[PDB]
């Protein structure tokens, strides 16, 4: 199938019609996406097939077609751009400055952006237009309103 | 049987809509990848 670099959107006839479930990004021939947008799943793009190749719940990431390939993060004082692709709409940028997640083990990028469920899996990038991490694991606040990790793999 | 549609180049926008706050907060990761607050 395709495997030109980009941002793809996830989608699943199994339901009513044609339903996005996640998006994705194809770098260097493998596609990353978070874990609960397919479950460990094999996909499908056009007539070829992408078969898993790593995957972690806990992180809630997976990659198919090769190892982890996005190593770029947020530098911790700049504003990103969240390039979300929503269920049957355009792919669109929404540039903000990254709040924090403080955990035992290390304080993690957040955006404080709110996308319908089939957003997951949208890129959030730097100035360069490196992937800094994927947007769709997270967090309802105080307020209510929800807030996303920036979630990034290691290349191995 | 999920398959994959192509949406877009990964480019940054000059000029894209700036917005979000940025909130710092306590969480915690349990091992089914669920983030929760910590209060
Ligand atoms: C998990 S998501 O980011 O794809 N969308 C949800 C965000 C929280 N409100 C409900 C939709």
């Amino acid at each position: 199938g395709e495997t030109t670099d980009g941002v793809y959107r996830v989608m699943t006839r199994r339901l009513l019609g044609s339903t996005q479930v996640g998006v994705g990004v194809m770098q260097e021939g493998v596609f990353h996406t978070m874990w609960h947008v397919t479950k460990g799943a094999a996909l499908r793009s056009g007539e070829g097939r992408l078969d898993p190749y790593w995957g972690d719940v806990k992180q809630d990431l997976v990659s198919y077609c090769g190892p982890w390939k996005l190593d770029a993060a947020w530098d911790g004082l700049s504003e990103v751009q969240l390039l979300a692709v929503p269920p049957g709409e355009r792919a669109k940028n929404i540039q903000t400055l990254p709040g924090i997640f403080k955990t035992k083990d290390g304080d993690i990028g957040a955006v404080a952006l709110d996308y319908p469920a089939g957003t997951s899996g949208s890129p959030i990038l730097d100035k360069c237009g490196r992937v800094i991490g994927l947007y769709g694991n997270g967090v309802v606040i105080k307020n209510g309103s929800y807030v996303s990790a920036i979630t990034q793999g290691k290349r191995e | 049987d999920m398959y994959i549609e192509r949406a877009g180049d990964i480019t940054w926008e000059k000029d894209a809509e700036v917005t979000g706050n940025s909130p710092r907060l306590d969480v915690a990761l349990d091992e089914s990848g669920d983030f929760s607050l910590v209060e």
